[PDB]
């Protein structure tokens, strides 16, 4: 896990 | 229609990739939105929604147009139903990376996911089935997926087990089938 897409990356702060 | 699909707990990422490159004509991914401005190359409607509101797309989460809603680098990002919707119209498994809060969602817009939980036997079988991994990242992996279970069991359509990747695959390429009549 490096250079992780942004979209999933995002999943890291969800609402 | 087809279901939509979403595979949790150790390995998932890796199932969802697999699925996804093995047969393009059963499973697709769907378009998510974001807030960030469209870059060179990229194309509304294909690699992104692109949403010139921030405003418009807050309105939308708390107005549960999204299963999967977060943010990063300064810019909302999100999975929508209908997104998900135009996918499992199409006739194709639409392959989710999502939480499993997605789930009940996708329930609630009456999409009927197939949800599957790939479930460690133990410590030592993370590391059976996860072969990129150290003894204490497999245990952190192991408490989550115990986590994850305690919680979200009752959303489960399966839970598989396996002592390879390749038999955990296997029997979520199964469970699939079976799920899709």
């Amino acid at each position: 896990l490096s250079r992780v897409k942004s979209l999933k990356k995002s999943l890291r702060q969800s609402f | 229609y087809a279901r939509p699909i979403i595979i949790l707990g150790p390995t998932k990422d890796r199932a969802n990739d697999d699925l996804l490159s093995e047969f393009p004509d059963k499973f697709g991914s769907c378009v998510p939105h974001t807030t960030r401005p469209k870059r060179e190359y990229e194309i509304d409607g294909r690699d992104y929604h692109f949403v010139s509101s921030r405003e418009k797309m807050e309105k939308d989460i708390q107005a549960h147009k999204f299963i999967e809603a977060g943010q990063y680098n300064s810019h909302l990002y999100g999975t929508s139903v209908q997104s998900v919707r135009e996918v499992a119209e199409q006739g194709k498994h639409c392959i989710l990376d999502v939480s499993a809060n997605a789930v009940r969602r996708l329930q609630a817009a009456h999409l009927h996911p197939i949800a599957i939980f790939i479930r460690p036997r133990s410590l030592e079988n993370v590391l059976e089935i996860n072969k990129r991994i150290t003894e204490e990242q497999a245990r952190k992996a192991f408490d989550r997926a115990t986590k994850l279970e305690q919680e979200f069991t009752e959303c489960f359509s399966a839970i598989v087990e396996g002592d390879s990747f390749e038999e955990i695959y296997h029997k979520v390429k199964r469970v699939i089938e079976d799920l899709s009549g």
